[PDB]
C-alpha cells in the first residue's frame, strides 16, 4: 500500500478501532447476520438455512442490525 | 409494505438477483425506501475497513 | 462549481479519509443534489462485492 | 440440478466482470484501487502521480461509466 501521512495513518487506525468496537457491541444475533451477509458474502436464503429462521426474518433482522450498528457508529463519532 | 425491511440487505449485497431487481423496481416508485437506502449507503464503506478474520475474532471473543 | 459533487463515488466506495468523510457527511446533510447522487450510486458496492480482488487484478493485467 | 438462484447469480457475476472489462484502463485503475485494494483517495493519488482532486472526479466518472454498462447489460435497472 502507498505511504500515507502520519495523521491519515493514525485516523484510519482509530476508525478501525471504533468500527470494531461498534460491532462488538452488537447483540450476537445482529452481529451474526452482518458477519454472514457482508463479511462472508452470503445471500439471505443461505443465511436463513444456517441460522434457522425464515428468509423474511433474515431481511428484517439485517435491517435492525445495520440500523443498530449505525446508532453506535454515530454515538461513537465515526459517522454523522 | 414488506419492502421497507429490504434496505440493509440491498445495500449489503445480500439480495438474490431476483430480489435485487424486485427491490430496484420498487425503489423507482417508493421515496420512503429510497430515503432509507440513502441513510445506509455509508455503511458498507465503514464495514469494509475490517477484514472477515478481524470480525470473526470479535465474535468468538464475546 | 461545487467541488463536493465529485466526492460521491469515493464516498460510497469507502475511499475517503476519516476527515474527508466527515466534511462530506456534513455537506450531505444540506445538499439534496449530493444526496440524490449517493443514492443513485449505492447499489454499486453490492454489485462490486460479487467479485474478488484477485479476479479483478487478473482482468486488469489482461 | 442448478437452482434458479444460483444460475442468476452466476450470470450476474459474468456480466459484472464483463462490465469491468469494458471500462477504460484509467477508470478500471481507480475502481480497482479504491474498492478492491481498499486504498484512500490520497494513496491512489500518490500511486498514480496525479492530484487527489483528480482521483475523486475520475472515480466519479468511472463509477458512473460502470453503471451505464451494467444497466445496458441488464444487471441493474
Ligand atoms: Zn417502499
Ligand atoms: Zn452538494
Amino acid at each position: 500500500d502507498p505511504e500515507q501521512s502520519t495523521p491519515d495513518e493514525v485516523n484510519a487506525a482509530l476508525d478501525r478501532l471504533l468500527i470494531a468496537d461498534a460491532l462488538a457491541q452488537l447483540s450476537a444475533e445482529h452481529r451474526a447476520v452482518i458477519q454472514r451477509s457482508y463479511y462472508r458474502g452470503w445471500s439471505t436464503a443461505q443465511i436463513a438455512t444456517d441460522l434457522g429462521i425464515a428468509e423474511g426474518t433474515v431481511k428484517s433482522r439485517l435491517h435492525y442490525a445495520v440500523r443498530a450498528l449505525r446508532l453506535t457508529l454515530q454515538e461513537l463519532g465515526v459517522t454523522r | 409494505h414488506h419492502y421497507a425491511m429490504w434496505d440493509a440487505a440491498y445495500v449489503l449485497g445480500a439480495l438474490s438477483a431476483a430480489d435485487r431487481r424486485e427491490f430496484e423496481a420498487h425503489l423507482a416508485g417508493c421515496p420512503e425506501c429510497r430515503g432509507a437506502v440513502t441513510e445506509l449507503c455509508g455503511v458498507p464503506a465503514l464495514l469494509s475497513q475490517l477484514d472477515r478474520d478481524e470480525v470473526a475474532a470479535i465474535s468468538e471473543s464475546a
